[PDB]
RNA sequence: CCCGCAGAAGAAGCACCGGCUAACUCCGUGCCAGCAGCCGCGGUAAUACGGAGGGUGCAAGCGUUAAUCGGAAUUACUGGGCGUAAAGCGCACGCAGGCGGUUUGUUAAGUCAGAUGUGAAAUCCCCGGGCUCAACCUGGGAACUGCAUCUGAUACUGGCAA
RNA sequence: UAGCUAGUAGGUGGGGUAACGGCUCACCUAGGCGACGAUCCCUAGCUGGUCUGAGAGGAUGACCAGCCACACUGGAACUGA
C-alpha cells in the first residue's frame, strides 16, 4: 500500500520506458523530484516538470536515443524493508562507472563520484544502468 | 524469500551424514572376522563375491569386502577395515586391506601391486 | 618485578632475541608488556644487528624494572648512542 | 564524562528498585537489517521515583544486590 | 581468417514406424577475433555432414561485440532459457576463465581476459545464446556517452 | 628430482624442438623425430581441451626442467606478484640460473648448465652457488670459476652459441668466460612460441 | 533342492545387442 | 662452510591408460574369475578384468582410505524458488512484531566524516634484509572489517510537536 | 524440553571478605526470569588464528601465544603478599 513511493517512481521509469511512451506521471515528493534532478543532471532523464498545487503531479518526460530505451536497468536498493548504508570506500561502481547509483548523503543526493568527490557516503537508492 | 522471516528462522542446511560408521576419523580398523562367506550381487551383475561379516574392534559388526583374486581368511583372522563402498552387493560398505596385520597380499601380481600389497618381483 | 630480557626466537642455531618488557615469573616467550627493539647474535658486517629504542629502556628503569645482563651489555656496546 | 542511559520502564513493583527496559537498534551480523532488540537491568532508586511505562535517566554505579547496579538519575517525561 | 570452432554434437532420435532414425545435430561458433561472433546450429543424418552445415548458419548471424582491447567493458549478465550466465571484464584477469562451452565463445570474440561462471543449467545450446545475448546486450563507454552526458571523459571521471 | 630418461622423446610429444639435445646435428637426421611419439603415434590423436592447455604446460616444464612441485611454487609467486601473470611466470623461469647459464653459451643444454652448477663451477656475482633454482636479480654479474677455465666444455659450447640469437637483456663476454646479468627480460624479447595464456588458466581450473 | 535354491543358480537371461531390449544410450565407448 | 683424493663409480620407484581426465593394441579368462568413485564393464573377437610391450601423470615420493571446505546459486545475506516439477495455511478477523502517504520546524539514536584509546605478539599480505637460493628467520608498514567516547554534517530512517 | 526459582527478586539491621554484593543470617514485602527462548537434555575448553573459498560464509580451533580449569577420587582448611 504505497509503503515505498520511491520505488513507485523507478517502476514507472521502468515500465513507461518498455511502454514507449513520452511523459510519466506520478505524486510529487521532495525527495522524488531531488531525484530526479539528479536523473536530470546525469541525461537519463529529460526535463521534468512538477506542475500542481495542492495535488503535485510530477511529471518526467523519457528519452529515447537510437530508438530504444536510455534508462534500461534501473532498481531500488535501500528498499524500506531492507536498508543499506555504504560508507567512502564501500560505495559501489555500476557497470564499472558507466552507470551510476543515486545515494543519498550528508549534503543531499548526488551520484555515487560526486558523494565519492566529496568524501562522504550514506544510503544508496537506486542503481541505474 | 523475506529477510525478515531468516532473522526469526535462520537457514538450516542439513548436515550430510557419513557413508561409514566406522568410528569418525578412524581410516583403518582393526577387525576378528568371525564367518568368512561368499554372495552373489544385484541383477545386473554376476559372482560369487568373497567377503566376511567382522566384528570391529570399537563394537560393531559390520560385513567388509575381501580385494583381490583369492584369500587366505579363516574362521578367526585379524584383518584390517577400510572404508569404501562396492554399490553392488547390498550392505557391504567396507573393504579389506589385503597385505595387512594378517589378511596377506594377493598372489602373482604386477600391474597394481601397492593396491593388494605384493611388495616386488625379487628376480 | 618487572624485568627487560631476551626473547629466543629465530631457527635451530639461528637464534634471534626480542628484548621485552615483562613480568620475571613468565616463560621467556610468553606473557610479555612491551617489546623493545631486538638483538642479533650472528649479525652480519651491515647496518643492523642491534636497535634499541632507549627512551622506552629509560622510560622503565625509573618505573623500576630491572635490566638483564645480557641487555646490560647492549646498552653498553651502543654506548647509549652509537 | 557521565555515560547514561536511556531506557522505559517495564515493571516498577519492587521496593526501592525498578527493573528497566532498553531499546537498542542493533545491525544483525549475517543479514543486513537494523532490528530492535531488548535489554533488562535492575535500576535502584531512591523511594519509588519513577512509576509504570516511564522513559528515564540511568547511570552504571557501583554493584548493589545480586545483578542489580543501575542506577537512575531524572524520570524525564514521567506518567503523566 | 575467420576462427571456426566446434563445441558440441550430439545424436538425437526420431522413432519412425519401424525404427528409429538418428540425426547429429552440430553446434559451432564463428568469430573474426575481433568482437564479432556467431554461432551456427544444425543438424543432418551424418557427422560432419551438420559440421559443414553449422559452419553455414553461423556465417549468417555475425554479431558485432564491442570490446576493450581483449576484455569486456562492464560486467554482465546472461539470461537464456534456464542458464544464468555471470560475466566480469578482469582488467588484465589473465585468461578465459570460463566453463565448457562459454569458453569457446569467448576464444572466437576475440576476448583473451574474463572471468565468469555458468550459473543454473549447462547446456551447450542454451550457454551459447546466453553469451551472444549477453555480450550484444554489453555497451560502450562511447555509446552509453553518446546517449546521455555527451561527453565520454566527463561521464567516467 | 630430474628428468633422467631418453631426450628428445618428450621433444617428440611435442612435435616440436626443444634444443635439449642440441649440439649440431639439428633433429637426428633420420628415422622418426617432429612426428609419431610412441608405439601408437603415428596415429594422430584428437588433443581435448585439457590436453591442449596441458602440452603447452608440459612443454615448457620440458624445457626448464622444472618438476610439477617447484613449477607450481613459481606459479604461486608470479600470480601474487603485479602486473601480468602469464608474463610474469616466463620472467621468473629465465631469472632461473640454469637458464641464465644457457642463454651465455656457458653450456651447450639447460641439463648441461645444470652439471656446472651443480658441479660447483660457476660464480654469480663472486660467490660460488651451486643451486640450479637460484634466481638472478637483476644487474648482476655471472661468472666461471677458474676450476672450469677452459675444461673442454666452455670452449665447446661457447663456440657452439654462436648460432644463437645472443639474447638481448644480457652480455656474456666470450673470451673472459664472464657473463653479465642486464634487465628484467621483456615478454616479447623471448622465443614466443610458447602460449601462456594456455597455463595460467590451467592452474586456475 | 537347498544346494540349488542357493541364489547363485538362477536363470540367467542376456541382453540381446540387437531386437528387443537392444537399445543403448551410448554403449561402450562415446569417443567424439 | 672451504681445500684435496677416484672408475660415473653408492642413489628410481609409484598410480594410471572406456568416459569424466592426460595415455594403446595384442595375448590369457569367458556374466566364471575380478574391476569400481559414478555411468557401468566381463556371455570365447574386452582399449574397462589378469599379464606383456608401449605411453601418460607425478617422482623419494606415489596411491588408497578417513575428515573439512569447494564444484553445490543442491539452505541462495552477496546468490533460488512456490499454476503443472518439492513448495500458497480451507478462509477470515486479529494482539506482539515488521513496514508505512505528505509539509514544516526541531532533536541528533540509526547513518556519514575526522580524531583519540584500544583492537597483545606471532601469523595473513606489501617493499627490505640475512642463512650458497629457497623453505624458514626477520625490520618497518598496512590490516585487524570491530567497540567506546569526543567534535561536526544532518539530506534519508526513527523520536517529538504542529 | 513451557513454565522455572523460595535464599529465590528486593529492603532495613547485624556479621563476614583485601573489596562490593543474599556472600551469609533475622524480620518484612511478593515478587524475579520467559517466546528477542527461561529451566531441562546432549555435546564442548575459549581466543589470536588454522584449512578452504572470488568475496561472503562454512568447518575446525594440534603445534606457537594469552586466559580459564584440573592434578588418583570427593571435600575442607592452614602457612603465606
Ligand atoms: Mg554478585
Ligand atoms: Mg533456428
Ligand atoms: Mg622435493
Ligand atoms: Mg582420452
Ligand atoms: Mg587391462
Ligand atoms: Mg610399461
Ligand atoms: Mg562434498
Ligand atoms: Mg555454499
Ligand atoms: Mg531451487
Ligand atoms: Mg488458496
Ligand atoms: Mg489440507
Ligand atoms: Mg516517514
Ligand atoms: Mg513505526
Ligand atoms: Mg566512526
Ligand atoms: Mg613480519
Ligand atoms: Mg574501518
Ligand atoms: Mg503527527
Ligand atoms: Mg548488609
Ligand atoms: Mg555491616
Ligand atoms: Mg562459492
Ligand atoms: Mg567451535
Ligand atoms: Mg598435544
Ligand atoms: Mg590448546
Ligand atoms: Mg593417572
Amino acid at each position: 500500500s504505497m509503503q515505498d513511493p520511491i520505488a513507485d517512481m523507478l517502476t514507472r521509469i521502468r515500465n513507461g520506458q518498455a511502454a514507449n511512451k513520452a511523459a510519466v506521471t506520478m505524486p510529487s515528493s521532495k525527495l522524488k523530484v531531488a531525484i530526479a534532478n539528479v536523473l536530470k543532471e546525469e541525461g537519463f532523464i529529460e526535463d521534468f516538470k512538477v506542475e500542481g498545487d495542492t495535488k503535485p503531479e510530477l511529471e518526467l518526460t523519457l528519452k529515447y536515443f537510437q530508438g530504444k530505451a536510455v534508462v534500461e536497468s534501473i532498481q531500488r536498493v535501500s528498499r524500506p524493508g531492507l536498508r543499506i548504508y555504504k560508507r567512502k570506500d564501500e560505495l559501489p561502481k555500476v557497470m564499472a562507472g558507466l552507470g551510476i547509483a543515486v545515494v543519498s548523503t550528508s549534503k543531499g543526493v548526488m551520484t555515487d563520484r560526486a558523494a565519492r568527490q566529496a568524501g562522504l557516503g550514506g544510503e544508496i537508492i537506486c542503481y541505474v544502468a | 524469500a523475506t529477510v525478515n522471516q531468516l532473522v526469526r528462522k535462520p537457514r538450516a542446511r542439513k548436515v550430510a551424514k557419513s557413508n561409514v560408521p566406522a568410528l569418525e576419523a578412524c581410516p583403518q580398523k582393526r577387525g576378528v572376522c568371525t564367518r568368512v562367506y561368499t554372495t552373489t550381487p544385484k541383477k545386473p551383475n554376476s559372482a560369487l563375491r568373497k567377503v566376511c561379516r567382522v566384528r570391529l574392534t570399537n563394537g560393531f559388526e559390520v560385513t567388509s569386502y575381501i580385494g583381490g583374486e583369492g584369500h587366505n581368511l579363516q574362521e578367526h583372522s585379524v584383518i584390517l577395515i577400510r572404508g569404501g563402498r562396492v554399490k553392488d552387493l547390498p550392505g557391504v560398505r567396507y573393504h579389506t586391506v589385503r597385505g595387512a596385520l594378517d589378511c596377506s597380499g594377493v598372489k602373482d601380481r604386477k600391474q597394481a601391486r601397492s593396491k593388494y600389497g605384493v611388495k616386488r618381483p625379487k628376480a | 618485578m618487572v624485568t627487560i630480557r631476551l626473547a629466543r626466537h629465530g631457527a635451530k642455531k639461528r637464534p634471534f632475541y626480542q628484548v621485552v618488557v615483562a613480568d620475571s615469573r613468565n616463560a621467556r616467550n610468553g606473557r610479555f608488556i612491551e617489546r623493545v627493539g631486538f638483538f642479533n647474535p650472528i649479525a652480519s658486517e651491515k647496518e643492523e644487528g642491534t636497535r634499541l629504542d632507549l627512551d622506552r629502556i629509560a622510560h622503565w628503569v625509573g618505573q623500576g624494572a630491572t635490566i638483564s645482563d645480557r641487555v646490560a651489555a647492549l646498552i653498553k656496546e651502543v654506548n647509549k648512542a652509537a | 564524562k557521565i555515560r547514561t542511559l536511556q531506557g522505559r520502564v517495564v515493571s516498577d513493583k519492587m521496593e526501592k528498585s525498578i527493573v528497566v527496559a532498553i531499546e537498542r537498534f542493533v545491525k544483525h551480523p549475517i543479514y543486513g537489517k537494523f532490528i530492535k532488540r531488548t535489554t533488562k537491568l535492575h535500576v535502584h532508586d531512591e523511594n519509588n521515583e519513577c512509576g509504570i511505562g516511564d522513559v528515564v535517566e540511568i547511570r552504571e554505579c557501583r554493584p548493589l544486590s545480586k545483578t542489580k547496579s543501575w542506577t537512575l538519575v531524572r524520570v524525564v517525561e514521567k506518567a503523566v | 581468417e575467420l576462427q571456426e570452432k566446434l563445441i558440441a554434437v550430439n545424436r538425437v532420435s526420431k522413432t519412425v514406424k519401424g525404427g528409429r532414425i538418428f540425426s547429429f545435430t552440430a553446434l559451432t561458433v564463428v568469430g573474426d577475433g575481433n568482437g564479432r561472433v556467431g554461432f551456427g546450429y544444425g543438424k543432418a543424418r551424418e557427422v560432419p555432414a551438420a559440421i559443414q552445415k553449422a559452419m553455414e548458419k553461423a556465417r549468417r548471424n555475425m554479431i558485432n561485440v564491442a570490446l576493450n582491447n581483449g576484455t569486456l567493458q562492464h560486467p554482465v549478465k546472461g539470461v537464456h532459457t534456464g542458464s544464468r550466465v555471470f560475466m566480469q571484464p578482469a582488467s588484465e584477469g589473465t585468461g578465459i576463465i570460463a566453463g565448457g562451452a562459454m569458453r569457446a565463445v569467448l576464444e572466437v570474440a576475440g576476448v583473451h581476459n574474463v572471468l565468469a561462471k555458468a550459473y543454473g543449467s549447462t547446456n551447450p545450446i542454451n550457454v551459447v545464446r546466453a553469451t551472444i545475448d549477453g555480450l550484444e546486450n554489453m555497451n560502450s563507454p562511447e555509446m552509453v556517452a553518446a546517449k546521455r552526458g555527451k561527453s565520454v571523459e566527463e561521464i567516467l571521471g | 628430482a630430474r628428468y633422467l630418461g631418453p631426450k628428445l622423446k618428450l621433444s617428440r610429444r611435442e612435435g616440436t624442438d626443444l634444443f635439449l639435445k642440441s649440439g649440431v646435428r639439428a633433429i637426428d637426421t633420420k628415422c622418426k623425430i617432429e612426428q609419431a611419439p610412441g608405439q601408437h603415434g603415428a596415429r594422430k590423436p584428437r588433443l581435448s581441451d585439457y590436453g591442449v592447455q596441458l602440452r603447452e604446460k608440459q612443454k615448457v616444464r620440458r624445457i626448464y626442467g622444472v618438476l610439477e612441485r617447484q613449477f607450481r611454487n613459481y606459479y604461486k609467486e608470479a600470480a601474487r606478484l603485479k602486473g601480468n601473470t602469464g608474463e610474469n611466470l616466463l620472467a621468473l623461469l629465465e631469472g632461473r640460473l640454469d637458464n641464465v647459464v644457457y642463454r651465455m653459451g656457458f653450456g651447450a643444454t639447460r641439463a648441461e648448465a645444470r652439471q656446472l652448477v651443480s658441479h660447483k663451477a660457476i660464480m654469480v656475482n663472486g660467490r660460488v652457488v651451486n643451486i640450479a633454482s637460484y634466481q638472478v636479480s637483476p644487474n648482476d654479474v655471472v661468472s666461471i670459476r677458474e676450476k672450469a677455465k677452459k675444461q673442454s666444455r666452455v670452449k665447446a659450447a661457447l663456440e657452439l652459441a654462436e648460432q644463437r640469437e645472443k639474447p638481448t637483456w644480457l652480455e656474456v663476454d666470450a673470451g673472459k668466460m664472464e657473463g653479465t646479468f642486464k634487465r628484467k627480460p621483456e615478454r616479447s624479447d623471448l622465443s614466443a612460441d610458447i602460449n601462456e595464456h594456455l597455463i595460467v588458466e590451467l592452474y586456475s581450473k | 533342492e537347498a544346494l540349488l535354491h542357493d541364489p547363485l543358480f538362477r536363470q540367467r537371461v542376456e541382453k540381446n545387442k540387437k531386437g528387443k531390449g537392444s537399445y543403448m544410450r551410448k554403449g561402450k565407448h562415446g569417443n567424439r
